[PDB]
């Protein structure tokens, strides 16, 4: 018997035992999300040391047939991925060393605490409270406060842990044939050995660079009409050619501009659509909104949620006694058993957000016959993409119109056009600038093409320079600012938010076509177009069995990342900054700061 | 009037392993077989070589009862001329076969919280079933190409894996009773009719 079908036979054993396993540890992790009590956590923390136990010996068990000699891809696939999940490439010291590292860096970061300057006692957590002042405060010595604080006790106290952290990642990394670090994230992209879709993983700088640059006259007009109007906010603390202050961005750092909406809206006169106030006065509860989402799916030919998803998914609070981890996520156990975790409200906010986890599940229902090692999005920025081009259609005036929450006597006019698109702008384009500049740093410290002892100096150099953002306060090499953002202390690539967001304008661009929309991209609604949901549904029952690049081909008719639908969407902004900014200065200069 | 025992065979506390599939001989008894829509609407009644339109007015000389436990999925396997783990290593229809394949979701008897690993089914075998034929070896299977020693190791599987019945599985992992009516037609006296 040949190596590659003692290997589809070790699969055949792995894929039954992992299932069953891996079922365990889920539905013991949701019976303590869902019911936070001390039990069910020890239950938790049982089942999934016992997944966790089982995929290192199945790992080490994987290695011993060596993939060189197996021809079948999708075998190999499979292999590789149980191969290339074990840390067994790291003495037993060095990996303690790493995990105790990882465990300290997000321990201080969700226990990380301020106190305020005057009182010992009033001590605020990231979340809710630094989050609060920077979400909605328009003081600047506040969000100055907040900003400053955050980084300098919470973050020095992460510059050390993330040096060591650097070095063993490499160290990991490299003797498991990575370049860095930053190589082994890349090879999320990584395809091999198709011939005519495959992807190496220095492929994805070079198409992430030269997709951003075709994004930088959008952003320039974005970053230049926001600008202006912080400058009437803040007359005495805004440059008209300098950068950004970095705390008066809409949060902590500035990955989203959304709530810097209220000051810079284009026609503050003309209300936003709100459909929360049609809800309530129809009496719709929970089960509606989700009812209303199924219904959306079965219109373009996706199957009805399960019997068992009505059944064991939580879509209210629990109640008063009942803690839950309130936090919307879409579970797929395993062994068609698929649910949904939501305290869901009779908001339009909510409304749309079942849309964006119940087109999670259609996807894990869709490639559930795949493979379990299979059972994935076709790479990182796939599944998050598939929600959000959901939640985009679901929005639009003409399907809030369709299913009797907007009145038929409301008519959409360019001003509320507008409003929208600069809203959807300041939270996507706005974070691409700040996800490229995150990644790029990260990669570059992998590399080792930063000193440590100019850590801090590249970071805002790129920060001014890339997103033309600057920092309020002078920071030297005992800060670790990109450390105080979740993802970089929790140990989270962070180029997923790039790749999806280019993704999901492709998606949605493409589905429209096939349903045949006229005008503008961002007025579309794919609502009854079966040849839409056939199109997509042919990439989302592939799951990782086929290369990301041949699935991608599968909906939008091309192998590769492309930035053009995304400026298709937008343009009808861009169009209008232009013309808002004839009389402003575009650009920005790095060396003024709020500092002098 | 002496009525057939599918009483016995349907009604049965617990049914049999699939790779370890339960066979009853019926004979010398009134097949009462218009009468066994007594189920949770049984989600199967297929019928091959015969009709079930009514066709009880016919006579067979031996009536062979067969009983397992499988899940939804797997209940397309219980058919000529198909194949997967069931059709290839557990119970095999012939190409010519001759009965009916009745079977029902048994959800709320056999799935339990804790998950119910009574039930198992054979995952390799060095070849497939010949029709009707039954496998119960617990010898352990040769992968590769060292001896296996009985015990199991790299390359060296248990044959028989379980189906961890849990309530909340979808109904394709959900537990299925079936039952195969094999009927029989040999040159001797009928001894089954049923009117
Ligand atoms: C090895 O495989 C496991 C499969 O679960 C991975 O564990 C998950 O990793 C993701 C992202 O790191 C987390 O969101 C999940 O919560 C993890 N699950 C567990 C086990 O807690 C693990 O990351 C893989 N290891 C690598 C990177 O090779
Ligand atoms: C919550 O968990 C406890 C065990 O810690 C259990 O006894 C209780 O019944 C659970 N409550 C619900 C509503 O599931
Ligand atoms: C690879 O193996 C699978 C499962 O055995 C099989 O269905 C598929 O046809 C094989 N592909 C090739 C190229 O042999
Ligand atoms: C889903 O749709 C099918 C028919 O397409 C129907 O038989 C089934 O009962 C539906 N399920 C639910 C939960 O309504
Ligand atoms: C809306 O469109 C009309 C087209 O003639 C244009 O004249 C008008 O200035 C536009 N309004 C805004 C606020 O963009
Ligand atoms: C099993 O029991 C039910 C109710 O007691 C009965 O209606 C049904 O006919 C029985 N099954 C058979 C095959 O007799
Ligand atoms: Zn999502």
């Amino acid at each position: 018997s040949t190596i590659e079908e003692q290997a589809k036979t070790f699969l055949d054993k792995f894929n039954h035992e992992a299932e069953d396993l891996f079922y365990q540890s889920s539905l013991a992790s949701w019976n303590y999300n869902t019911n936070i009590t001390e039990e069910n956590v020890q239950n938790m923390n049982n089942a999934g040391d016992k997944w966790s136990a089982f995929l290192k010996e199945q790992s080490t068990l994987a290695q011993m047939y060596p993939l060189q000699e197996i021809q079948n891809l999708t075998v190999k696939l499979q292999l590789q991925a149980l191969q290339q999940n074990g840390s067994s490439v790291l003495s037993e010291d060095k990996s303690k060393r790493l995990n105790t590292i990882l465990n300290t860096m997000s321990t201080i970061y969700s226990t990380g605490k301020v106190c305020n300057p005057d009182n010992p006692q009033e001590c605020l957590l990231l979340e809710p409270g630094l989050n609060e002042i920077m979400a909605n405060s328009l003081d600047y010595n506040e969000r100055l406060w907040a900003w400053e604080s955050w980084r300098s006790e919470v973050g020095k106290q992460l510059r050390p842990l993330y040096e060591e952290y650097v070095v063993l990642k490499n160290e990991m990394a490299r003797a498991n044939h990575y370049e860095d670090y930053g190589d082994y994230w890349r090879g999320d992209y990584e395809v091999n050995g198709v011939d005519g879709y495959d992807y190496s993983r220095g492929q994805l700088i070079e198409d992430v660079e030269h997709t951003f640059e075709e994004i930088k006259p959008l952003y320039e007009h974005l970053h230049a009409y926001v600008r202006a109007k912080l400058m009437n906010a803040y007359p005495s603390y805004i440059s008209p050619i300098g950068c950004l202050p970095a705390h008066l961005l809409g949060d902590m750092w500035g990955r989203f501009w959304t709530n810097l909406y209220s000051l810079t809206v284009p026609f503050g006169q003309k209300p936003n659509i709100d459909v929360t106030d049609a809800m309530v006065d129809q009496a719709w509860d929970a089960q509606r909104i989700f009812k209303e989402a199924e219904k959306f799916f079965v219109s373009v030919g996706l199957p009805n949620m399960t019997q068992g998803f009505w059944e064991n998914s939580m879509l209210t609070d629990p109640g008063n006694v009942q803690k839950a981890v309130c936090h919307p996520t879409a579970w797929d156990l395993g062994k068609g058993d698929f649910r949904i975790l939501m305290c869901t409200k009779v908001t339009m906010d909510d409304f749309l957000t079942a849309h964006h986890e119940m087109g999670h599940i259609q996807y894990d229902m869709a490639y559930a016959a795949q493979p379990f090692l299979l059972r994935n999005g076709a790479n990182e920025g796939f599944h998050e993409a598939v929600g959000e081009i959901m939640s985009l259609s679901a929005a639009t005036p003409k399907h809030l119109k369709s299913i009797g929450l907007l009145s038929p006597d409301f008519q959409e006019d360019n001003e509320t056009e507008i409003n929208f698109l600069l809203k959807q702008a300041l939270t996507i384009v706005g974070t691409l600038p700040f996800t490229y500049m995150l990644e790029k740093w990260r990669w570059m410290v992998f590399k080792g093409e930063i000193p440590k002892d100019q850590w801090m100096k590249k970071w805002w150099e790129m920060k001014r320079e890339i997103v033309g953002v600057v920092e309020p306060v002078p920071h030297d090499e005992t800060y670790c600012d990109p450390a105080s953002l979740f993802h970089v202390s929790n140990d989270y690539s962070f180029i997923r938010y790039y790749t999806r967001t280019l993704y999901q304008f492709q998606f949605q661009e493409a589905l429209c076509q096939a349903a045949k929309h006229e005008g503008p991209l961002h007025k579309c609604d794919i609502s009854n177009s079966t040849e839409a949901g056939q199109k997509l549904f042919n990439m989302l029952r592939l799951g990782k069995s086929e290369p990301w690049t041949l699935a991608l081909e599968n909906v939008v008719g091309a192998k590769n990342m492309n930035v053009r639908p995304l400026l298709n969407y937008f343009e009808p902004l861009f169009t209008w900054l232009k013309d808002q900014n004839k009389n402003s200065f575009v650009g920005w200069s790095t060396d003024w700061s709020p500092y002098a | 009037t002496n009525l057939c025992p599918f009483d016995e065979v349907f009604n049965a506390t617990r049914f049999a392993s699939v790779y370890a599939w339960n066979r009853k001989r019926i004979s010398n008894c009134v097949a009462d077989y218009s009468v066994l829509y007594n189920l949770a609407p049984f989600f199967t009644f297929k019928c091959y070589g015969v009709s079930p339109t009514k066709l009880n007015d016919l006579c067979f000389t031996n009536v062979y009862a067969d009983s397992f436990v499988i899940r939804g999925d797997e209940v397309r396997q219980i058919a000529p001329g198909q194949t997967g783990n069931i059709a290839d290593y557990n119970y095999k229809l012939p190409d010519d076969f001759t009965g009916c394949v009745i079977a029902w979701n048994s959800n709320k008897l056999d799935s339990k919280v804790s998950g119910n690993y009574n039930y198992l089914y054979r995952l390799f075998r060095k070849s497939n079933l010949k029709p009707f034929e039954r496998d119960i070896s617990t010898e352990i299977y040769q992968a590769g190409n060292k001896p296996c020693n009985g015990v199991a190791g790299f390359n060296c599987y248990f044959p028989l894996r379980s189906y961890s019945f849990r309530p909340t599985y979808g109904v394709g992992h959900q537990p299925y009773r079936v039952v195969v009516l094999s009927f029989e037609l040999l040159h001797a006296p009928a001894t089954v009719c049923g009117p």
